[PDB]
C-alpha cells in the first residue's frame, strides 16, 4: 500500500544537508534529483529498492522501516534515472501516480518572535540548524510523514530559511523553520501551498 | 529533641559568617543570635545531630578566616530543662 | 485537544531529582510547583509553551514531541506564576479546566519480594534509583501519559519510597516504585486514591 | 491479555547469539529451552515474569516492556523448568494455550541477488551478521510481534543461513535472514510452515 | 536576596566613616549597624554582589585612617534564614 | 594547578545555544555572563563547584572530570554573581589570577569553498550549525582547551558566521566555523586577536 | 605485569546493581562471589578470560581492553569456583598474588549539603542511585583503577549509603558515594580502611 | 608526521560492509579501491581530505581528528582515482612514500573454541559479523594503527573468516576474526604476511 | 536494623557510668549489657548512626574517669544474622 | 559435614565484630558462641569450605582493629565425634 | 559436575595413606582408584573446588612421606564428556 510518493526536482542544500546529516545510507550532495517512497507495511519496502536497483542507476540514502510504515529515499542527478525508478517502483507496486494517500496538514502555526525558554528546547532535541532567539518558527505536521520533505523542499525553494528539524518518518512527519518575520511568512506561503497541490487518495 | 550547635564569635561579621556557612553546609535551622555584650555574639543553630555537627564543623572553618571564634559546640540531646529555660529556639 | 492537564503543587525530591536527570530543557529542583499539559496534536505543543513564555515568568523542563502526542512541563516557585501560566494554556487552548480526559488506571500490582533475576532487568531498564533484591514493588499505568508524574508525586508525598522509573509521555505512563512493604501499601493507597481524584472527560 | 506464547525447544547457536547481544538480562547459551510470552498492556508482563520467578528456577534475558505491549523471555537447559515456568505463567493469566492470538504473515519475500547499494543499508540499520552483495535476502513479517522469533528458530533449524536481523517486539514482528539461494528457499519454507502451524484466535 | 556587606570597627567614628564611604562608593543600601557592646559596632550595607565588593573595599581603604577595622567580609548570596533571623535588612 | 580561567561577559547567542545543546547540567540562555575554569587535578572541582554554589547565584552548565582536565562552566544574569563565583573559586584553590597558563593558538586553517563531501562528515560529527557545501571552514586549536569558548564567543560577536562546534575539553580546544569568506576572515582575525590578548604563565 | 588482583568475598546489593546494570557481559546478582583483574597491556585478557572460562564455572560481567588497561570480572556462587579462576588467571599471567599494585587513595573528599544544580550534574553523568540535594557526597580517586569496586563494597557492607558511580577502568578508580552525613563518614572509614589494607608492590 | 599509509587495492565483502557500516562519511561497496592515510598531529589532515576531494573523484568514509591521530579513508572504483589522492595528500604534506611508520606486530593469538560466555562480551563489544560459540577468534595488534584494515582485507582475501571488530582508530590497530579452526590458521598466516611486508621507517 | 554501640569495662561501675552517659548523651536504647567472665562486662546500645557515634564517644569520656576501658566501637549495620543468633537486643 | 571456622577474642566487642565480618563477607550460618570465661569469648561460623576461609579472613581483619585476637582457625571437615559431642552447631 | 582431584602414587601404600588424607581434610568423596599397570594407582577425590584443592595438597604433603608421588592435580570443572566416558565417578 503506497502511502506516499513524492519527487523532489531539485534538493535545496540545507534540506540536502540535513538528510545526509541523519542518513542510513549514500549521502545525497545539493542539487540532485530525489523520489522519497513510504509504504505500508514496512519491510516490504525492501523488495520496492530493489526493484530501483534492479532498474535504474539510483542511489538510495534514506531507508528507514519504522514501528508501522517504511520509507525509501533514491536520489541521482539524472532525473531521467529518477523518473525510471519510480516507474519500476509503480510497476512493482502495481500503483498509479494518484494512488498515493492525498497529504492532510495538521497543524500550520506561525510562532512568531520566539522566547529563549524556548529555543533552548527545540534545538536541544533537534538534529539541524539551532534556532536563535528572537527567530520566527514555522511548525508543521503532514500526513502521511513522507510528504514533509516537500514541506521542507519547496518552503527553501522560495525563501531564506534556516532548517531546524524535519522529520520524514513516522505517523505524523514534522517540520520545524527558523527566520526572520516576513521571509518565514514566505516560506509558510509556498509550503502550505505545495502541499495542497498534491492530488492523491483521501 | 533537637539538637544543638552554638558558634561563639568576638564580632558581628564572624557571627554572620559562621551562622551562613552553618545553614549552607547542613539542613539545621538558625532559630536566632545571643549578644552577651563585649562584643561576644552566639549563633545557634538546632537540627538533627549530624547535620549541626557538620554544620559546626563548617562554620567554625568559615568563621576563623573573618573573625575570632571563641567557642565551638555541640551538644546532640539536650534536656527539656535546657529548652524550657533558655533562649534557644525550641520554647514551648 | 488537551489529554492531561495537571498542576503539582510541590514536587518531592526523588520526583525532581529523576525529571532533571532524564529532561531536554531547564532542570527543576524540589519545592518548586510544576504543571504538565499533554495535548494532541504533538507539534501544536510548541504553540502552548510560547503562550506561557509570553505570560508569565515560569520556566520548562520537559517539552517532549512524542511520536503521536505532545507533553509539556513548566514549573516555578511562585504557585500564582505556574497557576497564570495554566489559565494561559487554557485560554490558549480554549478549553476549560475540565477539558482533559479522565485518567484511566489500566494495571496496578503490588509484587511483594521480588526476586533478583527481575530486579537487575527492571533496573537495567530504568534511568532512577536502583531496585534492590528483597524490595516490593509498585507498577502502576495511567491513560494518557501525563498523569505519572501526578502518582509518582502524590506517592512520594505519602510514603518513604525509591522511585524506579517513572514515563509521562508515550501511549501510556508507567510508574516504578520500590520500598518496603507498608511503605509501598501506603503509596499504592495514596496514588490510587490520587489518580481517580481528577475529573474530566471519560 | 496474552498476545504471543511460544515456545523454542532448542535455540540455534545465531538466534541465541543475537539475542544475547541485544538483550536486557541474563544471557542465553546455545542449546536452551526457551519460552517467550507477550502480553498486553505492557507492565503486567512485570507481575507475570516474577510468577515463573516464583516457581522455577529458568532466567530471564528480554523482558521489554514496548509502547503499548510487553514481552518477556526465560530460558533454561531442563525443559522441564521451562514447561512448568510456562504452565505457571498461564495459570497467572488463567488462559490457556490456545488463547494466544494466532500469527499472521503480513510480508514474505524472497529477495534474489541483492546488490550492494541496498545491502549496506540493510547492514547498517540491523544488529546482526553482516550481509553480503549477492546473498539471497529473506524478509518476513509476523503479527504479534513475539512469534518472529519462532520464525527466526525454525528458519535456522531447517538450514544454513546468516540471521541479519529479528526484532521480536512492536507492532510488527520483523525478520532478516541472507545466505545461499538454495538455503534462503529452504529457511522460507520452514519458516512460513512453522508460523502456520500455530494455532490460536 | 541582594548580597551582604559588613564593617566591624572598634569605635563608632570609624564605623561612620566606613557607611559613609559605601554609600558614596557604589550603589548599597545602609540597613543599619548592630552594636555587640564593647565598643565593637557593624555597619551593615546590601545590594548586588560587584556594588558591594567595591564598596566594602572602599569602606576598608577609608575606615583605616581613623579606626580599628575588625573585620570586613561580603556574603555575596545570604541564606534565606540568616536573613529572615538575623537583623540583616531583610526580614520579610 | 589552574590551566583555564576566562570570564566570557555575555555568551552571544549560537555560542550560549550550542552550549545549551550539549550541557551536562542547567543550560543557559544568550545574554549571560559565563566563567570557565579548567584545572588540573580533575576531581578536585567537584568540591570547588560546590563553593561557587555555595557562594553566588549561579548555575552551572558544564562540569568535566577527567583526572587531568577538570571543567566548569558557570553563568548568570548578572556578571558581579559570575565575578564573585570565579573569586570563590580561586579562593578555594588558592591560586590568582595570573596562574592560569597563557594560551597558544597552534593552528589556524581557513579552507574556502568546502566541497560536499567533507561537509557530510563534518556536520555528522557535530553539534552545531550545518555547514553548507561550498562555505569556508575556520578551524581552531587553542591550548589549554577551555579558551576556546573565548574564540568563539568573540568570532562570533564580531562576524556573521554559523558556530559548526567547539570543544573546549580534553588536550586541545577545537573550534569550527563556516560562512561566506570575509566573514570567515573576519572571524579568524577575531579569533586569533582574542586568543593572544589573554595574560597567563607561559 | 598485574595492576589489581581482587576478590570480593561477597557482593553487597547495591554493588552487584550496578555492575549489572552496567555490565558487558552476564548480569551478578547479590550475595555472589567476584573476582576483578586489571593487567597492562589489555588485550592479553582476551586469552586469560577464555582461560578462567575453561577452567571453572565462573561467570563474566565486565571485559574492557584499552591496550594498557585489562579488566575482567568473574562471578558465581561458589567462592571456591571464582578462587579457583583467580589461581588459573594467576597462572596463565605467570605471576602472584604479591605481584599486584598496591593501591593508594589519591583524594577523599566529603562534599556535605550539595546544592541541587550540582546533583544534576551528578546524576545526569552517572548510573546508580539518584543523588538527592542535601544530601553528603563521599568522592574518591584509589591507584589503580580497579580496587574502586573494593571500596565500594566494603562502604556498602559497613555503611547505609546510596551508591552513586563507580569506575574500575581509567587511570584512576573514582567512587561517589550519598546519604546522610554519619552514614557517609561511617562508609569514608569503611573504604580509606578497605583501600590501605592491601598488601601489594607499592 | 605520517604514521600509517597504505593502499588497498580492492576492499573484499567482509570489510567493505564493516566499514560502510560504522563510517562517519560516505559509504563504500564491495569491488572498490581504498587509501588509509593517518597523520601526526590530528587537525592538520582537515586540509588535507580537502586536497583529496578538491583534485580527484575519490570518496570518504573514515575522517578522525584526535591532535595526536589524524585519519582518513578515501574509496572509488578507478585504482588511479584513488593513486592520484594519494599523491596529491603526500604532496599536501611534503612527506614521500617511505615516510610511513612500518608496521610491527605487537599481539597476534588464536584463541579455539572460545565459549559462549565470552562471545556475549565479544559480539556486544563490536559491530561486524557474530562470533558463534566453539569458533575460533584471531586477535591482532598493529603499530600504528591505521594498518589494522590491511590485515582485516587480506585476511578476508585468503580464507573463508567472519570478520568482527577491525579498529583503526586509537593507539594500535586490533583486529578481531572469527570461523573454523584451518581457516583462522590460514587468515592469521596472510595477517601476519600482509603486515611485516610493508617498507617503511622502524 | 539500627546501628550498634557497644562499651566494654574491665568493671561494672565503669559500665554503668558509660551506660548512663550513652543514654543521657543521644537518644539511643540501652538494650543491656554482656558478662564475659573475668571482670569484662559490656554495655550495648542501638540507634542510628548518628546517636550512636556521639553516645559511644561521650560514653567513653565520661568511662576513663571512672573505671577501666577496654573496647570501644561502632558498628553502623549489624548484619541480620547478628541479630538473630547474638544477644543484642533484636532478636525476633 | 559443615565447615568449621572459629575466632576467639578476648572481650566481647571484637567478638561481636569479628562475627559481623564473618556473616557479611561470606554465606555462613553463625550458629552462637562460646564462653570460656575471662573475657575469651569464641565465635563459631559454619558453612562449607570455600565459605569459612574467606569468612574468618575478614573476621581477622576486622576484630584486630578493635581488641585482642586470640584464634582464628578453619577446620574444613569436623569429625563426626566433635559434632557429637562438642556444641559446635550441629549437635543432634 | 563437581570438581575433581587425583593422586597417582607408584605403589598402593602411599595410594591408600593420599586417599587417607584427602577424604579427612577436607569435604571429598573417594569414588574409586585406577590401576593402570606398573605400580601406578591413582585415587580420585570428588567434590567442590575449595574442598578438593585443599585436599589434594594436604595428600601430597602426606603421601610424599610414604612414596613415589608422580602427579598432583585439580580439575576445577571437567568436561561432561570426560565425566561419562572416563571411570571418574559421575557416569550417569
Amino acid at each position: 500500500t503506497l502511502r506516499t510518493y513524492i519527487f523532489l526536482d531539485a534538493l535545496q542544500p540545507q534540506l540536502a544537508t540535513f538528510i545526509g546529516k541523519t542518513a542510513r545510507g549514500f549521502l545525497p550532495v545539493p542539487g540532485q534529483a530525489s523520489l522519497w517512497v513510504e509504504i505500508a507495511p514496512g519491510i516490504a519496502i525492501n523488495r520496492v529498492t530493489d526493484a530501483a536497483l534492479k532498474a535504474t542507476k539510483v542511489q538510495p540514502a534514506v531507508q528507514v522501516v519504522e514501528r508501522a510504515y517504511g520509507l525509501l529515499e533514491v536520489h541521482h542527478f539524472d532525473q531521467g534515472e529518477v523518473l525510471a525508478a519510480g516507474s519500476t517502483i509503480l510497476d512493482k507496486l502495481e500503483v498509479r501516480e494518484e494512488g498515493r494517500l492525498k497529504p492532510q496538514v495538521m497543524t500550520h502555526q506561525i510562532i512568531r518572535a520566539v522566547e529563549a525558554y524556548q529555543t533552548q528546547i527545540i534545538n536541544r532535541n533537534s538534529q539541524g540548524m539551532m534556532i536563535l532567539p528572537g527567530e520566527s518558527l514555522f511548525i508543521l505536521e503532514t500526513q502521511p510523514a513522507g510528504y514533509a520533505v516537500l514541506a521542507a523542499n519547496e518552503a527553501e525553494k522560495a525563501a531564506n530559511v534556516h532548517l531546524v528539524n524535519v522529520t520524514p518518518y513516522g505517523a505524523f512527519g514534522r517540520l520545524y523553520l527558523a527566520g526572520s518575520e516576513a521571509e518565514i511568512d514566505a516560506a509558510a506561503e509556498a509550503a502550505e501551498a505545495a502541499i495542497r497541490s498534491v492530488s492523491g487518495v483521501a | 529533641a533537637d539538637a544543638l550547635g552554638m558558634i561563639e564569635v568576638r564580632g558581628f561579621v564572624g557571627m554572620v559568617e559562621a551562622a551562613d556557612a552553618m545553614v549552607k553546609a547542613a539542613k539545621v535551622e538558625l532559630i536566632g543570635y545571643e549578644k552577651t555584650g563585649g562584643g561576644y555574639v552566639t549563633a545557634v543553630v538546632r537540627g538533627d545531630v549530624a547535620a549541626v555537627k557538620a554544620a559546626t564543623e563548617a562554620g567554625q572553618r568559615a568563621a576563623e578566616r573573618v573573625g575570632e571564634v571563641v567557642a565551638v559546640h555541640v551538644i546532640p540531646r539536650p534536656h527539656v530543662n535546657v529548652d524550657a529555660a533558655l533562649p534557644l529556639g525550641r520554647t514551648p
